[PDB]
RNA sequence: CUUGAGUCUCGUAGAGGGGGGUAGAAUUCCAGGUGUAGCGGUGAAAUGCGUAGAGAUCUGGAGGAAUACCGGUGGCGAAGGCGGCCCCCUGGACGAAGACUGACGCUCAGGUGCGAAAGCGUGGGGAGCAAACAGGAUUAGAUACCCUGGUAGUCCACGCCGUAAACGAUGUCGACUUGGAGGUUGUGCCCUUGAGGCGUGGCUUCCGGAGCUAACGCGUUAAGUCGACCGCCUGGGGAGUAC
């Protein structure tokens, strides 16, 4: 999993209040970081299917979040995707 | 089941003790079990079946007991 | 970083060498700003079964809060060192500073 | 032959045939006897009685060695297990230890398939 | 109203769970069944053998009051565990009374040791004590007139498992079961144990502070196989039993009774 | 009638050999939770400890082996 | 807006997954000692192995595979499945309080992935077991059952295959409707006066009420009472076959 400190850092940056944590953008960021982390793992361990399932799920969740953001508020979404470097 | 005959102990008694020890170990039983390969499925089946039987013995019979026979 | 608990068993003919080895091990741990919370020479001890043909061996317990690289290094050292017969580096949640039940 | 006071009796008890082997304490076999050797075949040699007589025979064979003390090591499942040791006792050795030495794997090799009868 | 609620907490306040409050009035006697009513959901099927004192005949007619015991409710229909155990608590209280003045005095008469301590009997009950407790010194009551009258001065008690060895004559003189399971061990230490349930292969006498003994069917008597242990001994009765075998590992202490 | 619940231990120790020895057979085997009456959670832990001990030659794998 | 859905904090149990180490038992083989005529096998035999010294027994070595006891109608996993011990990387679940986000949800044709065993490809490995095969029995025959051997395979790596009574023969998600006896894993209070007492959550085994059902049975984990979405059925054979 993502280390506590790292998570906190992520929250602080993206979250407006820094105590917020549940902001859509923040959540997305958290997901994204985790995904990035797991890439390294999965390069090594290609047959770790069970673990990869979780990763896939996370990705899906992130996508959903992004979609939600888009309909609600476009500018914010755009900003987020610039920050994280998500192609979509 | 390692055993040592005590000082002024009878042979028969010693033998009995040994037998008891063996029984406790469940060595013979173990041997019997490992004589032939049991398919995993079969093993599972026996275990569950046995459990079921045990359950039946415990509860249904208890219920029966409440009512007198004659 | 991560609180390990190590128990290694030295060959009984190398019992006089043990302290030096222990010192060396400690030193390495210290090097990477690693703490060593307890350390207990259990001494010569009768084995429950004869490992590598010998019936006694010299047990050393050692608890360490160290980074994993150093642990790895230690393990490697153990594996190649022929004095140490068995080892058992073993993770732990806390520091566990209080003494072992066989020392007490 | 060198006489020896103390030794081991190994009792290999199979389902089909009992084998009794008297040896010195170090491992070197002194004598042996079997239920198949004692004049029993098939149905007969897979019995306690047969085992007993094998044991007796074995005992007789190691008379010249002059063995007084004896520790017994019993191996395998069979009829010739209790009976054999009794026989040995009768034959007149001081039975010192009675050990079980059945090879029990800790789940190792796959046994052969189950018979369809 | 709250009359009933208050009456309920009142009736809670004026009863307790064990055999403590001597409340059941004996409302029918018939051999071989006594029956009381201690303010419980049903009447006890009492044996007659929890109520005859020391020579075999009954002592209590209608209206008489002994407490029983509790904490076990409904086996189908009925209510209690027996009042005789009740009595054990009273015995415990008298034994405890010693502590106050460092000397409990009654009568103790101990002729011999089943398991290394003379047996002492107080009133109806007889207890077994470790070998030292019977005599203050090396006097030995074997030379004393048989079943002699003294008291009991306590030598040793085991505090969990109930074994008490007490001091005859010499008036002037004044986890847990299984680690150290070597006390009643050595080959044949006789014990006094109440049987619990006889499982048609067994009898399950088990007394010595949270253990389990069997005395299964083979000994029990001097007939082997046709015996059926319910016919031959009892239910709930303190008997002659000793260990014959302990495994401290697969907690099976295998006692005997043919001795 | 579990010991570890009453003692209230956080984790069973493989080094505490004496304690382990109560739960191991004369033949070396780990004793069932039916017989000892150990709680399930603790039982597993105990087993693990025993295994560890066996690896460290503190307890024997079996009575016969040498 | 916060009740659904999710995020954060601290713990919890776990054969969940991937990778790398290691331990002990047992089988097999090799070398040697002791020893002497049987061993083995079956219903009974024989083939087979044995005086070229087997079987038995002890010492030393090699190598592979699997993990006794714990172990449980126990646990984890979407299913397939997962079991010695240790470490590294890693996914999920649950509880405790709070704090936050503010319907972000449910279902899903096509699509994508994972998917026992056997099977295939290339390269390794090969102890035991064993399709095929051989011999010995049995038998009217015995291309079987039983016995003695025994090769693919089982094991590892990386690909493919894409099916199983892949079953709870029971799609997924949500809500609601009497009870009892357990198991397991949290957690709040309570004199833990003791292994307990009173709750409150998660997962789970059995019995049974109303209701439902052709009956059998299911029964708060529904096969009850309803809603949302999908999948599927339309007499047996021909056929899950042909093109």
């Amino acid at each position: 999993s993502l280390s506590t400190e790292a998570t906190a850092k992520i929250v602080s940056e993206f979250g407006r209040d820094a105590n917020d944590t549940g902001s859509t953008e923040v959540q997305v960021a958290l997901l994204t970081a985790q995904i990035n982390h797991l890439q390294g793992h999965f390069a090594e361990h290609k047959k770790d299917h069970h673990s990869r399932r979780g990763l896939l799920r996370m990705v899906s969740q992130r996508r959903k979040l992004l979609d939600y953001l888009k309909r609600k508020d476009v500018a914010r979404y755009t900003q987020l995707i610039e920050r994280l470097g998500l192609r979509r | 089941p390692v055993i040592k005959v005590r000082e002024n102990e009878p042979f028969d008694v010693a033998l009995r003790r040994f037998k008891r020890s063996c029984e406790k170990a469940g060595v013979l039983a173990e041997v019997r079990r490992r004589e032939f390969y049991e398919k995993p499925t079969t093993e599972r089946k026996r275990a569950k079946a046995s459990a079921v039987k045990r359950h039946a013995k415990k509860l249904a019979r208890e219920n029966a007991r409440r009512t007198r026979l004659y | 970083m991560r609180h390990y608990e190590i128990v290694f068993m030295v060959h009984p003919d190398q019992s006089e060498q043990v302290p030096g080895m222990i010192e060396r091990y400690t030193a390495a741990i210290t090097g990477a700003e690693g703490k060593i919370h307890r350390l207990e020479d259990w001494g010569r001890r009768q084995l429950a079964y004869p490992i590598n043909k010998l019936h006694k061996a010299h047990y050393v317990l050692m608890n360490v809060e160290a980074p994993q690289e150093v642990i790895d290094e230690l393990e490697t050292t153990f594996r190649f060192n022929d004095a140490v017969i068995r080892s058992m580096v073993m993770r732990t949640k806390h520091a566990v500073t209080e003494a072992s039940p066989m020392v007490k | 032959r060198k006489q020896v006071s103390d030794g081991v009796a190994h009792i290999h008890a199979s389902f089909n045939n009992t084998i009794v082997t008297i040896t010195d304490r170090q491992g070197n076999a002194l004598g042996w006897a079997t239920a198949g050797g004692s004049g029993f075949r098939g149905s007969r040699k897979s019995t306690p009685f047969a085992a007993q007589v094998a044991a007796e025979r074995c005992a007789d064979a190691v008379k010249e060695y002059g063995i007084k003390n004896l520790e017994v090591m019993v191996k395998g499942p069979g009829p010739g297990r209790e009976s054999t040791i009794r026989a040995l006792n009768a034959a007149g050795f001081r039975i010192t230890n009675i050990t079980d030495v059945t090879p029990i794997p800790h789940n190792g090799c796959r046994p052969p398939k189950k018979r369809r009868v | 109203e709250s009359f009933a609620q208050l009456f309920e907490e009142s009736l809670k306040e004026i009863e307790t769970r064990p055999g403590s409050i001597v409340r059941g009035v004996v409302v029918a006697i018939d051999k071989d069944v006594v029956l009381v009513d201690a303010g419980l959901k049903s009447e006890s099927a009492i044996p007659a053998e929890q109520f005859k004192n020391a020579q075999g005949e009954l002592e209590i007619q209608v209206g008489d009051e002994v407490d029983v015991a509790l904490d076990a409710v409904e086996d189908g229909f009925g209510e209690t565990l027996l009042s005789r155990e009740k009595a054990k608590r009273h015995e415990a209280w008298i034994t405890l009374e010693k502590a106050y003045e460092d000397a409990e005095t009654v009568t103790g008469v101990i002729n011999g040791k089943v398991k290394g301590g003379f047996t002492v009997e107080l009133n109806g009950i007889r207890a077994f004590l470790p070998g030292s407790l019977v005599d203050v010194r090396p006097v030995r009551d074997t030379l004393h007139l048989e079943g002699k009258e003294l008291e009991f001065k306590v030598i040793k008690l085991d505090q969990k498992r109930n074994n008490v060895v007490v001091s005859r004559r010499a008036v002037i003189e004044s986890e847990d079961p299984w680690v150290a399971i070597a006390k009643r061990y050595p080959e044949g230490t006789k014990l006094t144990g109440r049987v619990t349930n006889l499982t048609d292969y067994g009898c399950f006498v088990e007394i010595e502070e949270g253990v389990e003994g069997l005395v299964h069917v083979s000994e029990m008597d001097w007939t082997n196989k046709n015996i059926h242990p319910s016919k031959v001994v009892n239910v709930g009765d303190v008997v002659e039993v000793m260990v014959l075998d302990i495994d401290e590992e697969r907690r099976r202490i295998s006692l005997g009774l043919k001795q | 009638f579990c010991r570890f619940t009453a003692e209230g231990v956080q984790e069973i120790d493989y080094k505490d050999i004496a304690t382990l020895k109560n739960y191991i057979t004369e033949s070396g085997k780990i004793v069932p939770s039916r017989i000892t009456g150990t709680r399930a959670k603790y039982q597993r832990q105990l087993a693990r400890a025993i295994k560890r001990a066996r690896y460290l030659s503190l307890l024997p794998y079996t009575d016969r082996h040498q």
